[PDB]
């Protein structure tokens, strides 16, 4: 194993800091830190040959001799989500680029006035179409999982309106099952 | 020159035109580690022993050779197209070990001050050529930016035979045979 | 016409790793024009040819090059040279001969490294007079050799000694001649 | 700069997919990677001299080709199932990095039989009068069901102009049928804004399907690449 | 996991074309 990314994925809240380790097996000439956004595009953050660099809320270091490289992020934001990659240059076996196994960064919103609600929405262009949106709830709480067939549930996607601290969570679910209410499957929840 | 316990010569690359003649070696303490056979693309070691344990990846230098084909073209132009100056080679024949009659030995032929690095060293016994037992090291580098090659030749010490080491260059109007015999 | 370009990457190690220096010479034909010197810390033109080049390489390549010292020199030494080249130890081929005032040509061939000591003796007494020697001869096949003469006249019964000291030998070599 | 194409492709198992790449950086090195189930990009082929290809780490089953200096094509002669991934083209000069510049990814998807390809059904679900009243913000929810394969792109258009504030689409498709995925998303606007009947809300899903080059029977409509939509207005 | 040998790189100078 040439390169080693740690952790494999991590959680966080606003403002809070964290670091990412990258241990190598031999001496690598230059390292390079990336981050794949939600779109799927790779954006270079750092190119290091030695020592350390810093860019705004980000800072990284590199030690060829001690075979490792870190990435410390201070004051986590939302836009800071997405996976992160360090690539390292080989020099020994060609000078390949060796990428790590990514580290999914999840930056939770830190809700202050949680109003866990659930609503039924309807498709004006299809009578029997009914859908259930579970909104405003808090970061901490884990969203129920679907186990039955015909009934499906999404993971907790998070949004933000430009107005004021308008960060809100929320999941979604639907079914081709008889007709079974919005607490009939969400149950492990609150207000309705 | 810089004084020190040991000297590495990693990356030593050399390219020339025309003919696309390039070379990549590694030296340590002035002793060639290996070269890299560009056509077969293989790390050809000088000594067997070395390239068993730890290894060198041929691409490391097949790439250098590519950068030097590029860099050449740049300087060639930037210097109004200044050709190289041929310098004449100096041969020095000698035995590898104490010469005793009828005992398998080796005849080294050390050639120095080469440039351009394009030499035709050939051995010759009794005015007629030889081809068996003849090894030949790649161009090793000098501090003055020229080169020195060596051509080895195993033989049996006879006082009847006369060996000459034929050296052909462009900086020579005609070949240079450095005579050698166990007679003297 | 013929044109040449070279490039030499030199790594100097003194006291092992404790002190390393890295030079790097880009050379057109025979004329060095650019050069990285770890001591200096950056690229420096050296002829008018690589005058604006130094700006470039410093701009583009200066960072990685500076680490090449610890990522290529340091590494190669510690990890590939220490266990292979430095490990190599060869014992010599001490063999006293006799010239064509006579001369005791004492050959000492095929050894490594180059550290050695070749003293002469006369009935157990060291000699520094008449004794010539040659400059360490590099064979190329990772072996050395040197011929240590001794001009003298030989009385019947007198004993001589070629005394060779090398790292490959726990007990110094000695060869006698009557 | 580096630009690949196709930017997305769907191919039968046993066909010749030919990813091209083209860069205008006068860079000598080019590379082709592939990104699998979130565990890094892995080199497949590189090339540092026109008409010279050099193997990467997993070059098995691919054939690269560097015709000129600007172009570097990856070729699968017999598309396999295990070759479904996203292929990134990057270039550089001299030796990476600090001057290597990546492509934009090429989502390749390989199926056994083209029949199974089908566009989505994009249905937009209007807000709940509860939320609007209790919370003074209207949430709309766009759902796209019954498409294949897992490759579509969802976007929100308030008044003909794209928007990113207050939106949240799902990162992954959620396989329900052997050959059907589903993917949702939602937008949120102040209640006051949702009431202006002058304001218009469109949710757009962009399926990535077959092309002219692809053979399609007489019966069903072709599952080509489309902008499928569903909209709604303001009201009180 | 056998360590291998590295080899000092030589870089290209600006050209344009
Ligand atoms: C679907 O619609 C989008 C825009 O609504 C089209 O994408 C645009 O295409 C033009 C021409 O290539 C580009 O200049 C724009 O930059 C694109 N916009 C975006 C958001 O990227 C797209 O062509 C349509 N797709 C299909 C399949 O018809
Ligand atoms: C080296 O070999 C070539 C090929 O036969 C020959 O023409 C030439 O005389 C030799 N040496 C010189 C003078 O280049």
């Amino acid at each position: 194993m040439p390169v080693e990314q740690n952790p494999p994925a991590l959680s966080l809240y606003e403002g809070a800091d964290s670091g990412l380790r990258c241990n190598f097996s031999t001496t690598m000439k230059s390292v390079q830190w990336f981050q794949q956004n939600h779109r799927g595009r790779l954006i270079t953050l750092f190119y290091l040959a030695q020592g350390t660099k810093e860019n705004g809320r980000l800072k990284s270091t590199f030690n060829s001799k001690e075979r490792y490289s870190t990435l410390h992020i201070k004051d986590a934001q939302l836009e800071d989500s997405g996976t992160y990659f360090c690539a390292a240059e080989d020099g020994g076996s060609g000078n390949k680029l060796i990428f790590g196994t990514g580290t999914l960064l999840s930056v939770k919103p830190n809700i202050q006035n949680p109003e866990p609600a659930v609503y039924q929405l309807k498709d004006p262009r299809s009578q029997d179409s009914t859908l259930c949106l579970f909104t405003d709830f808090d970061s901490q709480i884990n969203v129920p999982k679907t186990m039955e067939s015909g009934t499906f549930i999404t993971d907790k996607c998070v949004l933000d309106m430009k107005a004021m601290d308008s960060k809100s969570n929320g999941a979604i679910a639907w079914s081709n099952q008889t007709s079974f209410t919005c607490q009939d499957i969400f149950k492990e929840t609150n207000a309705t | 020159d810089i004084e020190a316990d040991h000297v590495g010569f990693y990356g030593t690359t050399v390219y020339q035109s025309p003919g696309d003649i390039g070379q990549y070696t590694h030296e340590f303490d002035g002793d060639e580690l290996f070269y890299v056979d560009l056509d077969k693309k293989k790390t050809v070691w000088r000594l067997p022993e070395f390239g068993q344990l730890i290894l060198f990846e041929p691409q490391g230098g097949l790439q250098n050779i590519a950068a030097e084909k590029h860099n050449l073209g740049i300087l060639t132009k930037r210097s109004n197209f200044t050709p190289a100056t041929n310098e004449a080679p100096q041969a020095t024949v000698f035995p590898k070990s104490p010469v005793l009659l009828g005992q398998p030995n080796t005849l080294i032929c050390f050639v120095d001050n080469i440039f351009p690095p394009v030499i035709n060293i050939t051995w010759l016994r009794n005015s007629k050529s030889v081809t068996d037992g003849v090894y030949e090291t790649s161009f090793l580098v000098n501090r003055d930016h020229s080169f020195h090659k060596l051509s080895y030749l195993t033989f049996i010490p006879s006082d009847d035979d006369i060996y000459d080491c034929k050296v052909e260059h462009w900086g020579l109007e005609e070949p240079v045979l450095k005579h050698w015999s166990s007679a003297d | 016409r013929h044109f040449v370009h070279q490039f030499k990457g030199e790594c100097y190690f003194t006291n092992g790793t404790q002190r390393i220096r890295l030079v790097t010479r880009y050379i057109y034909n025979r004329e060095e024009y650019l050069r990285f010197d770890s001591d200096v810390g950056e690229y420096r033109a050296v002829t008018e040819l690589g005058r604006h080049s130094a700006e470039y390489y410093n701009k583009q390549y200066l960072e990685r090059t500076r680490a090449e010292l610890d990522t290529a020199c340091r590494h190669n030494y510690e990890e590939t040279e220490v266990p292979t080249s430095l490990r190599r130890l060869e014992q010599p081929n001490v063999a006293i001969s006799l010239s064509r005032h006579n001369t005791l040509v004492c050959s000492v061939t095929d050894f490594y490294p180059a550290k050695i000591k070749v003293r002469w003796f006369r009935n157990g007494q060291e000699e520094t007079v008449g004794v010539s020697s040659t400059q360490l001869i590099r064979n190329g096949d990772w072996t050395f050799q040197v011929l240590v003469m001794l001009e003298m006249t030989p009385h019947q019964g007198e004993v001589y000694t070629c005394h060779v000291e090398h790292p490959s030998l726990k007990s110094p070599i000695t060869v006698e001649w009557s | 700069a580096v630009t690949q194409s196709p930017r997305s492709k769907v191919a039968v198992t046993g066909g010749k997919v030919t990813l091209s790449c083209h860069q205008t950086n006068n860079h000598d090195y080019m590379y082709w990677y592939r990104q699998d189930t979130g565990h890094g990009l892995r080199l497949i082929h590189y090339s540092y001299v026109a008409d010279s290809t050099e193997k990467g780490d997993i070059p098995d089953g691919y054939k690269a080709s560097r015709p000129s200096q600007e172009n570097f094509s990856l070729i699968l002669e017999l598309a396999s199932l295990s070759q479904t991934a996203v292929y990134f083209c990057a270039s550089s000069w001299d030796r990476a990095g600090n001057t290597l510049y990546f492509g934009e990814g090429s989502r390749l998807i390989v199926v056994e039989d083209l029949r199974n390809v089908t566009p989505p059904k994009v249905s937009l679900f209007e807000p709940s009068k509860a939320e609007i009243a209790n919370k003074q913000k209207a949430t709309l929810v766009c759902l796209a069901r019954g498409f294949f394969p897992d490759h579509v792109e969802l976007s929100w258009w308030v008044n003909g102009k794209e928007v990113h504030s207050g939106v949240c689409t799902d990162p992954q498709a959620y396989k329900e049928s052997n050959y059907s995925y589903s993917l949702s998303s939602r937008l949120r606007v102040s209640a006051t804004f949702w009431h202006n009947p002058r304001n218009h809300f469109r949710c757009q899903v962009q399926f990535h399907g077959l092309s002219e080059e692809d053979k399609w029977p007489e019966g069903s409509p072709k599952p080509v690449t489309q902008n499928i939509s569903a909209e709604a207005w303001g009201r009180a | 996991g056998a360590m291998k040998r590295h080899g000092l790189d030589n870089y290209r100078g600006y050209s344009l074309g």
